[PDB]
RNA sequence: CCUCCGCAUAAGCCUGCGUCAGAUUAAAACACUGAACUGACAAUUAACAGCCCAAUAUCUACAAUCAACCAACAAGUCAUUAUUACCCUCACUGUCAACCCAACACAGGCAUGCUCAUAAGGAAAGGUUAAAAAAAGUAAAAGGAACUCGGCAAAUCUUACCCC
RNA sequence: GCUACCUAAGAACAGCUAAAAGAGCACACCCGUCUAUGUAGCAAAAUAGUGGGAAGAUUUAUAGGUAGAGGCGACAAACCUA
RNA sequence: GCUAAACCUAGCCCCAAACCCACUCCACCUUACUACCAGACAACCUUAGCCAAACCAUUUACCCAAAUAAAGUAUAGGCGAUA
C-alpha cells in the first residue's frame, strides 16, 4: 500500500498483511527490442521488486522469473507562458521474466 | 601522577538539577508529559530496559557475572602473541632442552640420493619463480600471496613422491585446525590456542626421536631463567576462560596424529610481520601444544613421565626464510622444573634464496642482474624433504 | 493470467464499450466484508486494465475508446474506501472513544506556529532518542514580531478582499 | 549558481548522495557488517487475495437498480444495528449486568488483541 | 587572469553552507528562515 | 568499453546467450571416447584403481568438514558454502591429485592452483553507436570474462582432442534477437586481460582441469524458491561455458593465435562445476578464435561443449556417516583426473 | 568551528598514537600562536614520567630491562622502551643507556646514601649531594616535569631536614619534598646544540612556518639585560 | 588535410542533435532539416558504485622505497585476543546526452586512469578578386648594430668585468 | 565553493645526467620574463612565441576551520566571490 | 500605407466596522519535505549612529493613558541648539 503508515516491525512480531491494496501498475508495451519472455510493467514508486512478484503471483496468478526495476527520470525542461518549468512525473518501470517458459 | 584523559574530550556531567528538587513535599511540574524538552522545566527518567531480546543491539552483562569467570588469571598464548625474550621464554614456558642441529634421522632419510626429487634444483627454481614473480596479473606479488602459494606448492613437490614412497598415502593437510592445551606451570596456569596455516595429519603416529637414556640424561639440564622479565609476559592474561585440553579432532577421526605444522608469516609490513626468534617461539609452542593434547587425550589427564613420548614437527616460514623444528615431549608434569624436560631440536634461519628480481634491473640501457631469484639453496629444501619424508620411508 | 491487463478481445478498437452505474456508497454500505474485499479486488483489476488501455492509446495516438469507464471505476474504488474507513471509524469511537487512527498531538514548532504533530512509531522512548531531541518544539520568542507581522499580512489580505466584494456589489446594484 | 525551485531527488547528489535519498519505498531488512541485506520475511507485505471463481459482484453496476437516500455510517447506528438488540433481551430477561459489558462485544483494552482500532496495527 | 568562475559547484559543501539544517540551527538562521516565509519566498534555503 | 560476462550468474537464460558470445554448441553427455587406435598391449600389469580406497578418501574428505571440524562460530546458514564446502573442495583436489600420481604421471607434474584468476578478452559482433556524437559509426562488441575457479590444474603438455578441428554438428548456435544489455548485461571500461592462471613465462601453460563452487546466491533451494525450477541446470551450463571458453582461448592466445591467425590444432579443457552435494563436469574443445564480423563471414568451424546433468555425490549425511554415495561421480572425477597428454 | 583535540584516551600503551596537528590554532580557530603548521607526520609515544610505578598487587622497589633506545619525533631527547615483570613502557633515555642494562626503580630512603649508576631513579634524599639528576617533580608522586630535554641536567645541591635543594638548568634553584623522586644523570641525546638545520626547508620539515616579513621597530626591551637570579623556588607546604 | 587528441571514472549538470508530426509561422547568426525548436512518444534494467557492522574488557616497539645487501631522517599510510549474544538473506538508490564553471554553441578554467598517435576524434577556405594600410610568415645582393634609450625583435650560439 | 593561511585523509611528477643533492638538462604539470596582437577583445586580463620552476619551502582533487571595531598575510597597505 | 495609435477593468488606496488564521491520506530540524534505535547542550542582558548645534567634544523631539485646555507655562540645558 501507498501513502499509509507500515506498522513497526519487532522481532517475534506478526506477519506484515495487506488487505485491500494500493498499487496500481501498468502493463506498457517495450520501445526497444526485448526477449520473448520478459514483461514491462510501469509502477509506483513505492512499489518494489518483492511487492511486484507477490502482486503479480497473488492477483494474476502470473508465475514471475525474475524483477528488476528502475527509475525514469520525467522532464522538467518545457516552459509554461509564464516561464515556469513543466516537470513530467518521474515514474517507475520494472522489467519481469517469466518462471516456466 | 599524569593522567590520559583529557576532560575536553571526556564525557560531560549533566547540569545541576533545578531547585525545586531540593524542597520536600513539593512535586516539581516538568516537560515529561508534552514527550519533548521545553527551555523552561527539566525531568528526571527512570533507566530503560527491553522486554525482549534482540541480538542487533544486544549487551554482554559485566564481566563479573560471567559463568566461565575465573578468579585467578589464565595466561593465554594465541597465534598473535609475540613473546620478548622469545626463544629462552618458549622453552622456560614448555620445560624443555633445545639441539642446535636437527634430528639425525631426517637427514639420513634425505642423505639417499634415491630419494631426491626427479628435478630437485629445477623444480625448486620453478617453484620460488612461479611463487614470486608468475602468480598474478600484478607486476610485483605481495607477501600476503606468496607466502602461502610457495608453502603449498613446495608440500605439493614433496607429494609428488607418493608413488616412489607408497606410504604417503595415509597422510593429509588439514586447514582451519585448532589446538588447546592447558598446563600448570609453577603455579602459572597456561594455554595455548593455536590456530595457524595447516597441519599434516597421518594416520600413524611418528617415531620417538631421543632414546629413554637421553630422556634421562635430560634430568640435569636447568631452565635458563631471565630475572627482571617475568616468563609470562605478552601473554593475554585473562581471567574468563575454560580449561578444555582438546584436539580439533575427537574420536573416529582417520587422521588423528599431527605430523608438521606450517606457520606463515602473511604481512606485507614489516612491523607486523613476527621477528625470527618469535616466530621460532611461536612454532616451538604450537609444537609443544599439540603434543601436549595429543598425550592428554591418549594417556588422560595425569601428570606423569611418558613412556611413550609425543613428537611434534614443525616450520614457520617468512616466504624467503624458513625455520624448523622437530619436538619431542615427554613430562605431562610441569609445575616442577627438576625433572626430566622436553627436547626440541631446532635450526634457525635457513634461507631458500636471497633475493628475487621481478623486474630487470638495468643501468645505463645494459642489464646487470637477470630477472629471477639471486642466491639459492638447495641444502633448505633438502631439509624441507626430509622433514616430509620423515614419517613415511 | 496476463490476459487481465487487457478486456476481451472482440472489444479490441472497438471504438465504444457501452457500460457504466459505477458503485454507490450506498449499495456499498449494503455489502458486507468479505464482498467488499472481493469487489475491491475485481475493481482493481478492471482499473489496471483499463489504465493499460489509456496508455497504450497515448503510445498508438489514438483517443482512449470510451475513457468515462476509469472514473467510474476510481470513484466506485472510492466509494469502496468510504464505506470500509465509516465502519472502521465507527467502530473505533465505540471501542476506544477516538478520531484520528494516528496519534498526534498539538505542538508549536520553532516557527511560532501551531501544528498538528503526527506521532513516528519509535521503539526506543523519546528522552534517549536522539534525532528526535533535536528537533525543537518551542518559540524562543525572537519569532514573535514575525509573528504579528504574519497576522497583519494576513489582515490586509481579508481587508482588500472584503472590499472588493463590496465593489463588486455595488457595481452589480448601479446596473441593475 | 545550483537550481533551487527542482524537487532534491536521489539523483542530484555526489556518490555518497545518491543511494542515501531513496524513493519513498519503505525497507524490508537492513545491513549487516559485510553490506549484506538481510530480508525479513515478516517485513514484506504479503497481499491478501480473496478467492474470485464463485464471485457474482461485476466492477460495474446496472441502470436498472433504484436510487437510495443516502445515510452514513455513525457509531450509533452500528451500536443499534449490533449489540442493541441482544442487550434489551438479556435486559428483559433480566440477565442484563452493568459489570460485565465484555459478552456484549466490549472489550476494556486494546493492547491484548493483534489488530488494535486506536494506534491502528494493521496496514489496510 | 580570468575572474568570472568564482563558482565551482559542489552538493555537499552548497548543502553544509546554506541548508535547512544549518539555518536552524541558529536564530540568526531562523530568523532568515522567518524572512523568507514572510516575504513568500518559494526556496526558503538550498 | 566492453560487457562484464559473468561465468557464475543469475541471468535466467545465460547459457544460450553464452553460447552466442563465444560460438559455442552444447551437447548433452561426454565427448565419444578415443577408440581409433589400437592398444595391443592389452595384457599388461596394470595397476587397478582402488575404488574402495578411493572412496574411502572422498568420504573422509567429506566427514572432515561437514558432519565434524572444531568450528567456533555457529556456523550460520550463509557463508557455509565458504566455511565448510570450499575447504572440502579443494581438500578433495588435492587428496585424489596424490593419490592419482601413481597411476597418471602427468598429475606429478602439473601445477594445482587455489583461486587464481583467469581472464579473457575477446571481440564478437559489431553494432552501430545509437546516441551521441559517435552516432551511426560502427563500433565492435567487446568482452571480457574475469574468472576464479576454486581449483585449477596447469599441464606443459597439452591434452589430446576429442572431436577432429572441422567437426560438424547439425544443431546450430543460439542467435538473440535483442542486445547483449537486456541479459541483463553491463558495460564497463578497465583493464583487457587475457590469462590462463598464471604469466606467459610459466611452462604449465596449458590447462588439464578446473574445479568450480556455486556460490550461494545460487542455491538449489533459492532457485526453487524464486519459482525457477527448470533454471538449475543452465547456471552450470553458463558457468562451463564462460569458465572453458575463457581457459582454452587464453591457452591458445598464449601460443600467438588470435582473430587473423585462427589456429593450427584445436585446445581443450576440461571442467567439474559442483554446489556442495551436486556435481556436474563438462568437456570444452576450442576450435575457432575468429569472432569478429571481419573473420567469422566464411567461418564454419565451431566450439564444443559438453556436459552432463548435475547428480548428487551423497544423500543426507547425517549420523557421523554418509547415507547414500554415488560411486559414479567420484568414478567420473577420478576418469577426468586421468586425462594424460597424448604420446606417440 | 568543531576542534577535539587529539589528546583522547585514557588508557596507557606502546603503541604508537596518531597525533593531529594544530597549525598554532586554539579551539575557537584563531591563531594564537605564530610559525606554526605543516611538517612530517608525526606518532605519539606515550612515555611514563612517573619513574616509580610498581605493577598491580607489588608493592616495593623493583628492577627493570632497557629492551630499545629509539629515536623520539616528538622531543629532543630520546626514549627507551623497557620492559619489567609483565609490562613495558617507554620513558626518557638517559645517556648511556643501551639495550640490555639493567635499571633500579627504587622507593626506600636510606640513612646513608646510596651509589647510583647513572640510569637509577632515587628518592632525592637518598642520592649523594652533587650528583647530576633529571626528571624531578616537585610534589612526592606528581610526575617529572622539570628537566627532560636533550643533554640538560641538574644538581643536587643540599639536603634541608625534609627537603632537597635542586638546581635548574636555568640555574633557577628549588626545594622539593624529601620523598620526590628523580632519575640520576644527564638526559641523553647529547650534541643536540651542534645540530645545523642547513636550510630553510628542513626547518618547513620540522613544522614551523617562516617569520612575518613586517619590520617591527625595537623598543626599550631590545638591550641587554644583566639581572640577579631570582629567589628561591619552594615546593614544600608550611601550616 | 588535422589531431596537444581521445575513451572512461570522479565532480558538476539534469533529458539538453532518439523517433513521429508542424514546419504556414517561429531560434537555425543563411539554408537543407537539426546542437541555438514546438508538441507527442520512447528510454538509463546490477554483477560496477553507493547504502555497513552486538557488546564489555584486552592487544597493537620493529616504516616505505622490487625489501634482499647498504644507507639514512623529516621517523612513517594498514594486525588482535578473551567471554556472552546471534542460524532470517540478495532490498533500496545512481546508470541518458553532443554535458560542467565562465551572461554565449565563449581561443579561457577543469581531478584521476588508460594508447601516447591513435583502432579515438575532427575540418583552417560562403563565392570571387589580387589595390593601399594592417597582422603572421618565408627569402634576400654588398655591409654587418652604422639601428635604438637600450642588440627590442630576429638570427646565430656566445667571451670578460661590475653593482645588488 | 575565489583567494590568504591552516587541519584531516588522498594523488601526481616521463626521459637523460644519477656526485649524495630545497643538484643540472628536460616532458606532463605549476608560474608568468620579454615581445607582438588584442583593447565593446576569444577573454571585465586572452592568444602566439619566448621564458622561470619542474623530488620539493613542489603541484594538486576532496571535506572541514579562521570574518569585518575582524580574519589571514615568507608586509605587497597583499587577499577575504570579477 | 506600414510601423503604429486608441480603449475599461483587472485590481489597488484611504477609512469605518469587526479582535484573525491554520490536521483529507503521506512526508518534512539528518543533505528539510528522508517509515524504523542509548548522552539526556539549550533563551532570558542599557541600542548605536546619521543628523542639529552652521565645526565638535555635554547635549539633539521619536517612548504606545481617546480628545480639548492648563501650555509651549512651570522646569531642563556647552542656560545653547533645543528639550
Ligand atoms: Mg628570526
Ligand atoms: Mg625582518
Ligand atoms: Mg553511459
Ligand atoms: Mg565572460
Ligand atoms: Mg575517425
Ligand atoms: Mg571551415
Ligand atoms: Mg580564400
Ligand atoms: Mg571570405
Ligand atoms: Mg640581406
Ligand atoms: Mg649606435
Ligand atoms: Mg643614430
Ligand atoms: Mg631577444
Ligand atoms: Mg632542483
Ligand atoms: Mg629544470
Ligand atoms: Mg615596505
Ligand atoms: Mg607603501
Ligand atoms: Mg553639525
Ligand atoms: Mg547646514
Ligand atoms: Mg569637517
Amino acid at each position: 500500500a501507498r501513502n499509509v503508515v507500515y506498522p513497526l516491525y519487532r522481532l517475534g512480531g506478526p506477519q506484515l498483511r495487506v488487505f485491500r491494496t494500493n498499487f496500481f501498475i501498468q502493463l506498457v508495451r517495450p520501445g526497444v527490442a526485448q526477449p520473448e519472455d520478459t514483461v514491462q510493467f510501469r509502477i509506483p514508486m513505492e512499489m518494489t521488486r518483492v511487492d511486484l512478484r507477490n502482486y503479480l503471483e497473488g492477483i494474476y496468478n502470473v508465475p514471475v522469473a525474475a524483477v528488476r526495476t528502475r527509475v525514469q527520470h520525467g522532464s522538467n525542461k518545457r516552459r509554461d507562458h509564464r516561464n515556469v518549468r513543466i516537470k513530467k512525473p518521474d515514474y517507475k518501470v520494472a522489467y519481469v521474466q517469466l518462471a516456466h517458459g | 601522577a599524569y593522567e590520559w584523559g583529557v576532560r575536553s574530550t571526556r564525557k560531560s556531567e549533566p547540569p545541576p538539577l533545578d531547585r525545586v528538587y531540593e524542597i520536600p513535599g513539593l512535586e516539581p511540574i516538568t516537560f515529561a508529559g508534552k514527550m519533548h524538552f521545553v527551555p523552561w522545566l527539566r525531568p528526571i527518567f527512570p533507566p530503560w530496559d527491553r522486554g525482549y531480546k534482540d541480538p542487533r543491539f544486544y549487551r554482554s552483562p559485566p564481566l563479573h557475572e560471567h559463568p566461565l569467570y575465573k578468579d585467578q588469571a589464565c595466561y593465554i598464548f594465541h597465534h598473535r602473541c609475540r613473546l620478548l625474550e622469545g626463544v629462552k621464554q618458549a622453552l622456560w614456558l614448555t620445560k624443555t632442552k633445545l639441539i642446535e642441529g636437527l634430528p639425525e634421522k631426517v637427514l639420513s632419510l634425505v642423505d639417499d640420493p634415491r630419494n631426491h626429487i626427479e628435478n630437485q634444483d629445477e623444480c625448486v627454481l620453478n617453484v620460488i619463480s612461479h611463487a614470486r614473480l608468475w602468480q598474478t596479473t600484478e607486476e610485483i606479488p605481495k607477501r600476503e600471496t606468496y607466502c602461502p602459494v610457495i608453502v603449498d606448492n613446495l608440500i605439493q613437490l614433496c607429494k609428488s613422491q607418493i608413488l616412489k614412497h607408497p606410504s604417503l598415502a595415509r597422510r593429509i593437510c588439514v586447514q582451519n585446525s585448532t589446538f588447546s592445551a592447558t598446563w600448570n606451570r609453577e603455579s602459572l596456569l597456561l594455554q595455548v590456542r593455536g590456530s595457524g596455516g595447516a597441519r599434516l595429519s597421518t594416520k600413524d603416529p611418528l617415531p620417538t626421536i631421543a632414546s629413554r637414556e637421553e630422556i634421562e640424561a635430560t634430568k640435569n639440564h636447568v631452565l635458563e631463567t631471565f630475572y627482571p622479565i617475568s616468563p609470562i609476559i605478552d601473554l593475554h592474561e585473562c581471567n574468563i576462560y575454560d580449561v578444555k585440553n582438546d584436539t580439533g579432532f575427537q574420536e573416529g577421526y582417520p587422521y588423528p596424529y599431527p605430523h608438521t605444522l606450517y606457520l606463515l608469516d602473511k604481512a606485507n609490513l614489516r612491523p607486523h610481520r613476527l621477528q625470527p626468534d618469535q616466530l621460532r617461539a611461536k612454532m616451538i609452542l604450537f609444537a609443544f601444544g599439540s603434543a601436549l593434547a595429543q598425550a592428554r587425550l591418549l594417556y588422560g589427564n595425569d601428570a606423569k613421565v611418558l613412556e611413550q613420548p609425543v613428537v611434534v614437527q614443525s616450520v614457520g616460514t617468512d616466504g624467503r626464510v624458513f625455520h624448523f623444528l622437530v619436538f619431542q615431549l615427554n613430562t605431562t608434569d610441569l609445575d616442577c622444573n627438576e625433572g626430566v624436560k622436553n627436547l626440541a631440536w631446532v635450526d634457525s634461519d635457513q634461507l631458500l634464496y636471497q633475493h628475487f628480481w621481478c623486474l630487470p634491473v638495468i643501468k645505463k640501457r645494459v642489464v646487470v642482474e637477470p630477472v629471477g631469484p639471486v642466491g639459492f639453496k638447495p641444502e633448505t629444501f633438502r631439509k624441507f624433504l626430509a622433514l616430509y619424508l620423515h614419517g613415511a620411508a | 493470467g496476463l490476459e487481465e491487463f487487457f478486456d476481451d478481445p472482440k472489444n479490441w478498437g472497438q471504438e465504444k464499450v457501452k457500460s457504466g452505474a459505477a458503485w454507490t456508497c450506498q449499495q456499498l454500505r449494503n455489502k458486507s466484508n468479505e464482498d467488499l474485499h472481493k469487489l475491491w479486488y475485481v475493481l482493481l483489476k478492471e482499473r489496471n486494465m483499463l489504465l493499460t488501455l489509456e496508455q497504450e492509446a497515448k503510445r498508438q495516438r489514438l483517443p482512449m475508446p470510451s475513457p468515462e469507464r476509469l472514473d467510474k471505476v476510481v470513484d466506485s474504488m472510492d466509494a469502496l474506501d468510504k464505506v470500509v474507513q465509516e465502519r472502521e471509524d465507527a467502530l473505533r469511537l465505540l471501542q476506544t472513544g477516538q478520531e484520528r487512527a494516528r496519534p498526534g498531538a498539538w505542538r508549536r514548532d520553532i516557527f511560532g506556529r501551531i501544528i498538528w504533530h503526527k506521532f513516528k512509531q519509535w521503539v526506543i522512548p523519546w528522552h534517549l532518542n536522539k534525532r528526535y531531541n533535536r528537533k525543537r518544539f518551542f518559540a524562543l520568542p525572537y519569532v514573535d514580531h514575525f509573528l504579528r507581522l504574519e497576522r497583519e499580512k494576513r489582515a490586509r489580505i481579508k481587508a482588500r478582499k472584503e472590499n472588493l466584494e463590496r465593489k463588486k456589489a455595488k457595481i452589480l446594484l448601479k446596473k441593475f | 549558481g545550483a537550481d533551487r525551485m527542482s524537487k532534491w531527488t536521489s539523483k542530484r547528489g555526489p556518490r555518497s548522495f545518491r543511494g542515501r535519498k531513496g524513493r519513498g519505498a519503505k525497507g524490508i531488512g537492513f545491513l549487516t557488517s559485510g553490506w549484506r541485506f538481510v530480508q525479513i520475511k515478516e517485513m514484506v507485505p504479503e497481499f491478501v487475495v480473496p478467492d474470485l471463481t464463485g464471485f457474482k459482484l461485476k466492477p460495474y453496476v446496472s441502470y436498472l437498480a433504484p436510487e437510495s437516500e443516502e445515510t452514513p455510517l455513525t457509531a450509533a447506528q452500528l451500536f443499534s444495528e449490533a449489540v442493541a438488540p441482544a442487550i434489551e433481551k438479556d435486559f428483559k430477561d433480566g440477565t442484563f449486568d452493568p459489570d460485565n459489558l465484555e459478552k456484549y462485544g466490549f472489550e476494556p483494552t486494546q493492547e491484548g488483541k493483534l489488530f488494535q482500532l486506536y494506534p491502528r496495527n494493521f496496514l489496510r | 587572469k580570468a575572474r568570472g568562475n568564482e563558482y565551482q559547484p559542489s552538493n555537499i559543501k552548497r548543502k553544509n553552507k546554506h541548508g535547512w539544517v544549518r539555518r536552524l540551527s541558529t536564530p540568526a538562521g531562523v530568523q532568515v528562515i522567518l524572512r523568507r516565509m514572510l516575504k513568500g519566498r518559494k526556496s526558503l534555503s538550498h | 568499453m566492453k560487457y562484464m560476462v559473468y561465468p557464475q550468474t543469475f541471468a535466467l537464460n545465460a547459457d544460450r546467450w553464452y553460447q552466442y558470445f563465444t560460438k559455442t554448441v552444447f551437447l548433452s553427455g561426454l565427448p565419444p571416447p578415443p577408440a581409433e587406435p589400437e592398444p595391443e598391449p592389452e595384457p599388461e600389469p596394470e595397476p587397478a584403481l582402488d575404488l574402495a580406497a578411493l572412496r574411502a578418501v572422498a568420504c573422509d574428505c567429506l566427514l572432515q568438514e561437514h558432519f565434524y571440524l572444531r568450528r567456533r562460530r555457529r556456523v550460520h546458514r550463509y557463508e557455509e558454502s565458504e566455511v565448510i564446502s570450499l575447504p572440502f573442495l579443494d581438500q578433495l583436489v588435492s587428496t585424489l591429485v596424490g593419490l592419482l600420481s601413481p597411476h597418471n604421471p602427468a598429475l606429478a607434474a602439473a601445477a594445482l592452483d587455489y583461486r587464481c584468476p583467469v581472464h579473457f578478452y575477446w571481440v564478437r559482433g559489431e553494432e552501430i553507436i545509437p546516441r551521441g556524437h559517435r552516432r551511426g559509426r560502427i563500433d565492435d562488441l567487446r568482452y571480457q570474462i574475469d574468472d576464479k575457479p576454486n581449483n585449477q590444474i596447469r599441464i606443459s603438455k597439452q591434452l589430446a582432442e576429442f572431436v577432429p578441428l572441422d567437426y560438424s554438428v547439425p544443431i546450430e548456435i543460439p542467435t538473440i534477437k535483442c542486445k547483449p544489455d537486456k541479459l541483463p548485461l553491463f558495460k564497463r571500461q578497465y583493464e583487457n586481460h587475457i590469462f590462463v592462471g598464471s604469466k606467459t613465462a610459466d611452462p604449465c601453460c596449458y590447462g588439464h582441469t578446473q574445479f568450480h563452487l556455486l556460490p550461494d546466491k545460487l542455491r538449489r533451494e533459492r532457485l526453487l524458491r524464486q519459482n525457477c525450477a527448470d533454471q538449475i541446470e543452465v547456471v552450470f551450463r553458463a558457468n562451463a561455458i564462460a569458465s572453458l571458453f575463457a581457459w582454452t582461448g587464453a591457452q591458445a592466445m598464449y601460443q600467438g593465435f588470435w582473430s587473423e591467425a585462427d589456429v593450427t590444432r584445436p585446445f581443450v579443457s576440461q571442467a567439474v562445476i559442483t554446489d556442495g552435494k551436486y556435481f556436474s563436469f563438462f568437456c570444452y574443445q576450442l576450435n575457432t578464435l575468429a569472432l569478429t564480423t571481419q573473420a567469422d563471414q566464411n567461418n564454419p568451424r565451431k566450439n564444443i561443449c559438453w556436459g552432463t546433468q548435475s547428480k548428487p555425490l551423497y544423500e543426507t549425511i547425517e549420523d557421523n556417516d554418509v547415507k547414500g554415495f554415488n560411486d559414479d561421480v567420484l568414478l567420473q572425477i577420478v576418469h577426468f583426473l586421468l586425462n594424460r597428454p597424448k604420446e606417440e | 568551528a568543531n576542534f577535539v583535540s587529539w589528546k583522547s584516551r585514557t588508557k596507557y600503551t606502546i603503541t604508537p598514537v596518531k597525533m593531529r596537528k594544530s597549525g598554532g590554532r586554539d579551539h575557537t580557530g584563531r591563531i594564537r600562536v605564530h610559525g606554526i603548521g605543516g611538517g612530517h607526520k608525526q606518532r605519539y609515544r606515550m612515555i611514563d614520567f612517573l619513574r616509580f610505578r610498581p605493577e598491580e598487587t607489588k608493592s616495593g622497589p623493583f628492577e627493570e630491562k632497557v629492551i630499545q633506545v629509539r629515536y623520539d619525533p616528538c622531543r629532543s631527547a630520546d626514549i627507551a622502551l623497557v620492559a619489567g615483570g609483565s609490562r613495558k613502557r617507554w620513558i626518557i633515555a638517559t645517556e648511556n643507556m643501551q639495550a640490555g642494562d639493567t635499571i633500579l626503580n627504587s622507593n626506600h630512603i636510606g640513612r646513608m646514601a646510596v651509589a647510583a649508576r647513572e640510569g637509577d631513579a632515587h628518592p632525592l634524599g637518598a642520592l649523594p649531594v652533587g650528583t647530576l639528576i633529571n626528571n624531578v617533580e616537585s610534589e612526592p608522586g606528581r610526575g617529572a616535569q622539570y628537566i627532560r630535554a636533550a643533554g640538560t641536567c641538574g644538581v643536587l645541591l643540599r639536603k634541608v631536614n625534609g627537603t632537597a635543594i635542586i638546581q635548574l638548568p636555568s640555574k633557577r634553584q628549588m626545594q622539593v619534598l624529601e620523598t620526590c623522586v628523580a632519575t640520576v644523570g644527564r638526559v641523553s641525546n647529547v650534541d643536540h646544540n651542534k645540530r645545523v638545520i642547513g636550510k630553510a626547508g628542513r626547518n618547513r620539515w620540522l613544522g614551523k612556518r617562516p617569520n612575518s616579513g613586517r619590520w617591527h621597530r625595537k623598543g626599550g626591551w631590545a638591550g641587554r639585560k644583566i639581572r640577579p637570579l631570582p629567589p628561591m623556588k619552594s615546593y614544600v607546604k608550611l601550616p
